RNA sequence: ACGGCCAGGGCUACACACGUGCUACAAUGGUCGGUACAAAGGGUUGCCAAGCCGCGAGGUGGAGCUAAUCCCAUAAAACCGAUCGUAGUCCGGAUCGCAGUCUGCAACUCGACUGCGUGAAGUCGGAAUCGCUAGUAAUCGUGAAUCAGAAUGUCACGGU
């Protein structure tokens, strides 16, 4: 949401929690992409668009389909020529992003601890998972076998590490 | 069978050095002579070594036990 | 979403439910006093008398929520150091079957 | 062997040694008329009470040779004497029939 | 001293051929509590009612305590058996029954109780050979200890 929950909440208490002097060094969230690891048995030419036919449906926008640099004869055979898919989604897209998963859909299937504690590589760290290209909205049972993955950390988009803590998260949700 | 037709667990002479040893702390292992001889529901925790002949095996016992026998800390037949 | 997964036709109501595990002999007041006739399939008849025939469904274990802890009381018992995973290490019978060596149907590949 | 011989033989008069508690203690443990605190009473029982007061290791055998396969209930001999006793006459009413 | 014995546990990495020797070929088609209906002996430390318990558990109960008695005492592959009329699948569950007042001093990550929500490999037997000339090639079950009842390829009667 962009809302009540955003506008009138996140805005005008984050500049006093860090001593900051004024306004925009709030941060803002970006940018991640699919990465799915398109590189094994990608010598196909008909289903990496498989993982168009995942990422439409469920995401609502249309890939870029996007080549290498290497002939990198160790990781893969680079005749399998595009292995990168990426999008990037609204900002008046960022109401049902905050809302799509964390907020109706966390359990992807299952995590045994959300711990927040074990990773102090300092750039705005959370715990919680969705790697699986299942768990989304208006999917059927089997219609296709559409395994994939998708891979979600983050960075910092601001100076510090204790820049994104109460900025990543909206809700009280580990 | 072997359901809960048996609910307690009032052995007399398999107790007199562990339902004693509650006050007193836990620093010696509780040597048994049996392959059969076990203990209440209600200490749980404790550690009791598998007792055939030659040599002692790592026991590791948490909360959350209820069913059958020590035979699984060492096995029964332990692929030698 | 109607049993589950998608549902071939021309065989029988009941054992649409009576689909692989937990049913018949307890369903057997289920479907004679529900109303829901076993006479006719799911689809010919109303489409209206499903709805608790559908509710059975996510209330006690589902065909994704079986998948939920499939790996959770398994894995309390590979890295305790038991027999019941010495003989999943393996991959015997483990409820102490016919023992060795020329089993049918219960060690595979 | 002579130290298995008469070891085991004298269990006779060892497992039913008692023979007064082993009766007074294993009949109203079948019924349900025991109450909620008494589940411990009946269990002062047998057991170090010297533990001789069970009896699951005595088994059946020949007495003049000791086979213990071969016993039947119609005697407390064994199958190599049925071939050398009748004929000896030494079994009442074995004869033979159709 | 294998005249001492309360014994301080370390005999199945699946990496195969197989002495191979009930069971089907998805269609007589995929899941039950029903039919003219088994039913006695050993039975003075035993066999263990109609069960009140039951969808299916017949521990307190107990008709039978020396059995032309009975406890497993209920049953037989029949009519026309249902919706729909010919399938490697709506016969399919191998580690994740957890857990339920019965031997009773000994069920702390493992047992009957099959309730079928699941996780398959059964498609004319061909390379060649177990072997069938008459009551035969051939698919309805055992009750009982030295006095405590899970003794499976050769089962008291296979009614063909």
């Amino acid at each position: 949401r962009l809302k009540e929950l955003y506008r009138k909440e996140i805005a005008p208490k984050l500049k006093e929690e860090l001593q900051l002097a004024n306004v925009m060094e709030v941060p803002r969230v970006t940018k991640i992409t699919l990465n799915m690891g398109l590189g094994e048995a990608v010598g196909d030419k008909k289903i990496i668009e498989n993982a168009v036919a995942d990422l439409e449906k469920i995401t609502g926008q249309k890939p870029v389909v996007t080549y290498a640099r290497k002939s990198i004869a160790g990781f893969k055979i680079r005749e399998g020529w595009p292995i990168g898919v990426k999008v990037t989604l609204r900002s008046d897209r960022m109401y049902e992003f905050l809302d799509r998963l964390l907020s109706i859909s966390l359990p992807r299937v299952r995590d045994f601890r959300g711990l927040n504690a074990k990773s102090f590589d300092g750039r705005g760290n959370y715990s919680m998972g969705v790697k699986e290209q299942i768990i989304f909205p208006e999917i059927d049972y089997d219609k296709i076998d559409a395994l994939r993955g998708l891979d979600i950390t983050l960075t910092t988009t601001a100076r510090t590490d204790d820049e994104g803590r109460a900025l990543l998260r909206a809700f009280k949700f580990p | 069978p072997r359901s809960l037709k048996k609910g307690p667990f009032i052995d007399l002479h398999l107790l007199k050095k562990v339902e004693v040893a509650v006050e007193k702390n836990d620093r010696k292992p509780i040597k048994t002579w049996s392959r059969r001889s076990m203990i209440l529901p209600h200490m749980v925790g404790l550690t009791i070594a598998v007792h055939n002949g030659r040599q002692h095996v790592p026991v590791l016992v948490n909360e959350d036990m209820v069913g059958h026998k020590l035979g699984e800390f060492a096995a029964t037949r332990t692929y030698r | 979403r109607i049993a589950g997964v998608n549902i071939p036709d021309n065989k029988h109501t009941v054992i649409s439910l009576t689909i692989y595990g937990v049913g018949r002999t307890t369903a057997q007041s289920i479907c004679a006093a529900t109303g829901v006739n076993p006479a006719a399939k799911i689809k010919d008849l109303s489409d209206e008398q499903i709805d608790q025939l559908r509710n059975e469904v996510a209330k006690i274990t589902t065909e994704g929520d079986l998948r939920r802890e499939i790996n959770m009381n398994i894995k309390r018992l590979m890295d305790l150091g038991c027999y019941r995973g010495l003989r999943h290490r393996r991959g015997l019978p483990v409820r102490g079957q016919r023992t060795k060596t020329n089993a049918r149907t219960r060690k595979g590949p | 062997k002579e130290s298995m011989k008469n070891r085991e033989l004298k269990r006779q008069l060892t497992v039913a040694k008692y023979a007064k508690k082993r009766a007074e203690l294993k009949a109203i443990i079948a019924n349900p008329n025991s109450s909620a605190e008494e589940r411990w009473n009946a269990q002062v029982a047998l057991q170090k009470q010297p533990r001789d007061a069970s009896a699951s290791r005595l088994r059946n055998r020949c007495r003049l040779t000791g086979r213990p396969h071969g016993f039947y209930r119609k005697f407390g001999l064994s199958r190599n004497k049925l071939r050398e006793a009748a004929m000896r006459g030494d079994v009442p009413g074995l004869v033979k029939a159709s």
